[PDB]
RNA sequence: GGCUAAUCCCCCAUGUGGACCCGCCCCUUGGGGUGUGUCCAAAGGGCUUUGCCCGCUUCCGGAUGGGCCCGCGUCCCAUCAGCUAGUUGGUGGGGUAAUGGCCCACCAAGGCGACGACGGGUAGCCGGUCUGAGAGGAUGGCCGGCCACAGGGGCACUGAGACACGGGCCCCACUCCUACGGGAGGCAGCAGUUAGGAAUCUUCCGCAAUGGGCGCAAGCCUGACGGAGCGACGCCGCUUGGAGGAAGAAGCCCUUCGGGGUGUAAACUCCUGAACCCGGGACGAAACCCCCGACGAGGGGACUGACGGUACCGGGGUAAUAGCGCCGGCCAACUCCGUGCCAGCAGCCGCGGUAAUACGGAGGGCGCGAGCGUUACCCGGAUUCACUGGGCGUAAAGGGCGUGUAGGCGGCCUGGGGCGUCCCAUGUGAAAGACCACGGCUCAACCGUGGGGGAGCGUGGGAUACGCUCAGGCUAGACGGUGGGAGAGGGUGGUGGAAUUCCCGGAGUAGCGGUGAAAUGCGCAGAUACCGGGAGGAACGCCGAUGGCGAAGGCAGCCACCUGGUCCACCCGUGACGCUGAGGCGCGAAAGCGUGGGGAGCAAACCGGAUUAGAUACCCGGGUAGUCCACGCCCUAAACGAUGCGCGCUAGGUCUCUGGGUCUCCUGGGGGCCGAAGCUAACGCGUUAAGCGCGCCGCCUGGGGAGUACGGCCGCAAGGC
RNA sequence: UUCCCGGGCCUUGUACACACCGCCCGUCACGCCAUGGGAGCGGGCUCUACCCGAAGUCGCCGGGAGCCUACGGGCAGGCGCCGAGGGUAGGGCCCGUGACUGGGGCGAAGUCGUAACAAGGUAGCUGUACCGGAAGGUGCGGCUGGAUCCUUUCU
């Protein structure tokens, strides 16, 4: 474009969309499960993936993944939502956070425990 | 019509050199002649003269090259390896004195046209003035 | 209703001076002087009361604080294109400290807008901050500056100052009081409660310091403030020991059963001595006051801590917290077991469907370390909005073509000006931050002191190359003159032949037609094939090209008139009159729409015949709109060179059309093909650029959703932009 | 040497590359997210015309119609303009809700066709137009971004 054209028109700054309406921008929101369920993954894999539909304090309702192995959660559990998607499942944009609220940590889990919300094992 | 005569000089020169001519006629004006004076002084051209062509006056810019070469491509190095306009009609450019540019870490130039006359980079610094930044050459 | 004091209120007086009307002078927007006329002051209190301190009045200047006004800068949407009645100016007037439609009456009919008015969306702004190599992007928490608001809306009073957060009136919502009449509230002040949320502290100490209000002072007030408490929220310092100690215990790990690993790690040896115990124990603090001198200066001169018995100095003294992520690649770190498309992992690529360095533990390893990971958000990377710094022949991207408005851009020579541009001087660019240096807490973080820098804007001075500009030349661009050319360029009328169809006539039988084969259809009302005559419509064989003309779409018989563009020669005329072109306006294949004609052949739809597994298709036979014309709409396209216009530069060779030449050839101007240099991802391009440059317009920014939705505008509709 | 099969060499087109026992398009069915439209409803706001109008400032009255008076005037009170807001009648504005529905886009993967890629078996694409609810057929015109000089599906 000429310069007179850049003066006339000028470059367009570029917007972006938030891959997450947790809305509120907040780093997490609290919400209450509706469905706790399983689903069938996308094409390249096969498995049973545990997930909860949730009502969120944001006036917002979403399927959210339940990471770890052992999960307790049921239809009235109240849980804290994380953000991050499960690439092979449909419509799950967020993660549940273990150890917080009703979702408890992964029991028997010795290795990556910041994630998975599991306290430290004792020793003698 | 011709449109930026000074670009058109520098260009006539760029082409001329790449096809290795001995000389070229750029149609003439005191400003081009001044641009050239500086080129000669600085060692880029051999020199230039004023000629007439079917009556209408030009400038022969005689051209400088490297010596001949080794292997495939005997074509000699260029003396003006690079020539380009900077200020143009439609975007004019002016440097203050403290903005005048270091061209190829000094081995090239910048023709500034100042209120003191047309000078090189260093020439303007040592002179202490700013101007319309015409081209860089190297 | 009644009493009464004052530095409360009022009236005379004095007039230093001041206000105001009219005159004069100077100055120049309402600045200053002056004359006359008019109007204007005051408060007392305390002492050692004979003199001073505290105040009071009118004025002049100062200082500091502000009001108002102007240039410039200050986000997204044009799917917001028009907005405007005090609205735009004026005269008089009200108001104010003061200009002002700020307000009011009367008069004019203006003001604003693509240089984005109006509308809608978001938003306190800046100093600065984060990010970035920079340009730039993002942001504006704390500290400093300005603004604005104090439950929502309106309003004024008081005052130097407010339209007043802890002042007042009214309306509205809500909480509380209520003898139902009516009243009371206003933490976005320090704490604290409550809700909401992912989440954000103590209803602490102190007036010692600093600052502020009142006070002659003593002194009161101060949730400003100085401190303490809470939370790894951030930064910075610090500890979890130091040295010696196996050719290397045990356990645990692999193992090729030889061994390798954990690992100098531990045990143990020895030394220091975080915590903690003991004593001392701050600066911050010298004023206000005291006295002498005169309540000055000067001089001495004593009282005054929240933090705190804290920081710190001395003494004594104990081996005395480690965690978190990660180890398939990007990426530093690999092995065994377990699970077997499960359980799970997952930022992207992609792991797991029996040997998994990717899942889960374990050994070991890497990275950090009182942290370490996660999510969210910002910049970076991203030269992926490209000013620095990108593109559009086939990748996304040249607008279908043109005319031409605003706008952008502008050959050569000289002169004036000096607006851009440049230089110097100076003002400004607060402080804090940032950069430099030194210093203060044992260091740093943190702080102080000094230095330096700085775009921008004010003023003064200066330069004149380029850019503006004004005046004057020029002729190389552009236009013109004359003479000559080629052409399916356009419009209008005419007219020629071939062919088809049809009708008439003659002659002549038994089929014709059509296909891979067939059938439908036609044919004894005599078709086909043949000869002659007529009617009508549409299209123009050969020439014809690898050709020409046009801006594009597009344009073919011949003739004449009307008419556009264009090339060459001559070098004659004007004298930069130029290029581009958002908006506009006009053209714009075919199909399609309206009205009216026309209708030979062809032919969407349709009817039939075949064919196939079915046929709705290809193939056959019929056939309607339509194709043609006039006029009026529609405005699309592979509207193709998938290549915007103009100009300048950069080997040649070859074929051609068409001018001019001294016509083996040269020289303009078109059309092609090869190929310099160069470009290009490649293919290709290559004086008919996709090369090298400059100007201006159009356009692009992953695929699908989709040229969809919605809004607008056009259109008769179809549908278009 | 035409044909059937298997093969060698050059060349050409290609969207195939587990390579034509390849690719792939659409329809109906079925499982998901999200959109428009959407009648009315619930409500927030703003504009205009009219109407009612608290406070308060200003303006006028301020009268043998009140209070003060030094008769100069002052206050009370009255009326008025302006006016926060309220009601009445229509234009948009945004949010919420929604009977009704439009396709959509992947997604288990079934359904019948074979439209495109090889001259995809009728060369393809294309603006349009009529048809078939299937890819689609056909008409007119255009493009080359087309190969080489009866039919016959799928894996
Ligand atoms: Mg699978
Ligand atoms: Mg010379
Ligand atoms: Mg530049
Ligand atoms: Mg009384
Ligand atoms: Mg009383
Ligand atoms: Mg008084
Ligand atoms: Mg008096
Ligand atoms: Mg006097
Ligand atoms: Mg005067
Ligand atoms: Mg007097
Ligand atoms: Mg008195
Ligand atoms: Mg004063
Ligand atoms: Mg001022
Ligand atoms: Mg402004
Ligand atoms: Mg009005
Ligand atoms: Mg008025
Ligand atoms: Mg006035
Ligand atoms: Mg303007
Ligand atoms: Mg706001
Ligand atoms: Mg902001
Ligand atoms: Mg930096
Ligand atoms: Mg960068
Ligand atoms: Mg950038
Ligand atoms: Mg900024
Ligand atoms: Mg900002
Ligand atoms: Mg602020
Ligand atoms: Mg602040
Ligand atoms: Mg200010
Ligand atoms: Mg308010
Ligand atoms: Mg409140
Ligand atoms: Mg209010
Ligand atoms: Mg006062
Ligand atoms: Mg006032
Ligand atoms: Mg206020
Ligand atoms: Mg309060
Ligand atoms: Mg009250
Ligand atoms: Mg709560
Ligand atoms: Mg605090
Ligand atoms: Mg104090
Ligand atoms: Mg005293
Ligand atoms: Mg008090
Ligand atoms: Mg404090
Ligand atoms: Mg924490
Ligand atoms: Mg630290
Ligand atoms: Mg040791
Ligand atoms: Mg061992
Ligand atoms: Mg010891
Ligand atoms: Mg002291
Ligand atoms: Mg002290
Ligand atoms: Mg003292
Ligand atoms: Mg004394
Ligand atoms: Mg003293
Ligand atoms: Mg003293
Ligand atoms: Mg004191
Ligand atoms: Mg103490
Ligand atoms: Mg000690
Ligand atoms: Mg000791
Ligand atoms: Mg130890
Ligand atoms: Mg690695
Ligand atoms: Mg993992
Ligand atoms: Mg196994
Ligand atoms: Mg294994
Ligand atoms: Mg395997
Ligand atoms: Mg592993
Ligand atoms: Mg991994
Ligand atoms: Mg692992
Ligand atoms: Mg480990
Ligand atoms: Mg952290
Ligand atoms: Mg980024
Ligand atoms: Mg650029
Ligand atoms: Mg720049
Ligand atoms: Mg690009
Ligand atoms: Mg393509
Ligand atoms: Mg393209
Ligand atoms: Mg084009
Ligand atoms: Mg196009
Ligand atoms: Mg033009
Ligand atoms: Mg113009
Ligand atoms: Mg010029
Ligand atoms: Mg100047
Ligand atoms: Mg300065
Ligand atoms: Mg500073
Ligand atoms: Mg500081
Ligand atoms: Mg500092
Ligand atoms: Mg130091
Ligand atoms: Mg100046
Ligand atoms: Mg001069
Ligand atoms: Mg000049
Ligand atoms: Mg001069
Ligand atoms: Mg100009
Ligand atoms: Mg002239
Ligand atoms: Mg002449
Ligand atoms: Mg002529
Ligand atoms: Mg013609
Ligand atoms: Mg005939
Ligand atoms: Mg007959
Ligand atoms: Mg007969
Ligand atoms: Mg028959
Ligand atoms: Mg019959
Ligand atoms: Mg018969
Ligand atoms: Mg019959
Ligand atoms: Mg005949
Ligand atoms: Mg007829
Ligand atoms: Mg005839
Ligand atoms: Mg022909
Ligand atoms: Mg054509
Ligand atoms: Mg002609
Ligand atoms: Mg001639
Ligand atoms: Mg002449
Ligand atoms: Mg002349
Ligand atoms: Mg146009
Ligand atoms: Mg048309
Ligand atoms: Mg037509
Ligand atoms: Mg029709
Ligand atoms: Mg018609
Ligand atoms: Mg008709
Ligand atoms: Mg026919
Ligand atoms: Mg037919
Ligand atoms: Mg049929
Ligand atoms: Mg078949
Ligand atoms: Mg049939
Ligand atoms: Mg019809
Ligand atoms: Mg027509
Ligand atoms: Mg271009
Ligand atoms: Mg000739
Ligand atoms: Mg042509
Ligand atoms: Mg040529
Ligand atoms: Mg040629
Ligand atoms: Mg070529
Ligand atoms: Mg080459
Ligand atoms: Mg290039
Ligand atoms: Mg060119
Ligand atoms: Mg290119
Ligand atoms: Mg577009
Ligand atoms: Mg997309
Ligand atoms: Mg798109
Ligand atoms: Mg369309
Ligand atoms: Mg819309
Ligand atoms: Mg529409
Ligand atoms: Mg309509
Ligand atoms: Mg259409
Ligand atoms: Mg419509
Ligand atoms: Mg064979
Ligand atoms: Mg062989
Ligand atoms: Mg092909
Ligand atoms: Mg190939
Ligand atoms: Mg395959
Ligand atoms: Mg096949
Ligand atoms: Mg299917
Ligand atoms: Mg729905
Ligand atoms: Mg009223
Ligand atoms: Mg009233
Ligand atoms: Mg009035
Ligand atoms: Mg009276
Ligand atoms: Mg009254
Ligand atoms: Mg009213
Ligand atoms: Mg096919
Ligand atoms: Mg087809
Ligand atoms: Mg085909
Ligand atoms: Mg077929
Ligand atoms: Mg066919
Ligand atoms: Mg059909
Ligand atoms: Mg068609
Ligand atoms: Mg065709
Ligand atoms: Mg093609
Ligand atoms: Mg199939």
């Amino acid at each position: 474009p000429t310069i007179n054209q850049l003066v006339r028109k000028g470059r367009e700054k570029v917007r972006k969309k938030s891959k997450v309406p947790a809305l509120k921008g907040a780093p997490f929101r609290r919400g209450v499960c509706t469905v706790v369920r399983t689903v069938t993954p996308k094409k390249p894999n096969s498995a049973l993936r545990k997930v909860a539909k949730v009502r969120l304090t944001s006036g917002y309702e979403v399927t959210a993944y339940i990471p770890g192995e052992g999960h307790n959660l049921q239809e009235h559990s109240v849980v804290l939502i994380r953000g991050g998607r499960v690439k092979d499942l449909w419509g799950v944009r967020y993660h549940i956070v273990r150890g917080v609220y009703d979702a408890a940590g992964v029991k028997d889990r010795k290795k990556s425990r910041s994630k998975y919300g599991t306290k430290k094992p004792k020793e003698a | 019509m011709l449109t930026d005569p000074i670009a058109d000089m520098l260009t006539r020169i760029r082409n001329a050199t790449r096809v290795y001519k001995e000389s070229t006629d750029v149609p003439a004006s005191r400003f081009k002649e001044e641009i050239l004076r500086i080129l000669a002084r600085e060692g880029f051209i051999k020199g230039y003269e004023r000629v007439d062509v079917d009556g209408k006056p030009y400038l022969r810019v005689y051209l400088k090259y490297g010596p001949r070469r080794q292997g495939p491509d005997p074509r000699p190095e260029q003396v003006i390896h690079h020539i380009r306009r900077i200020s143009k009609p439609g975007r004019r450019v002016y440097v203050g004195v403290k903005e005048i540019p270091r061209v190829r870490r000094g081995l090239g130039i910048a023709i500034l046209s100042t209120s003191k006359g047309v000078l090189t980079d260093r020439e303007a610094r040592k002179l202490g003035v700013g101007g319309e930044l015409i081209c860089e050459v190297w």
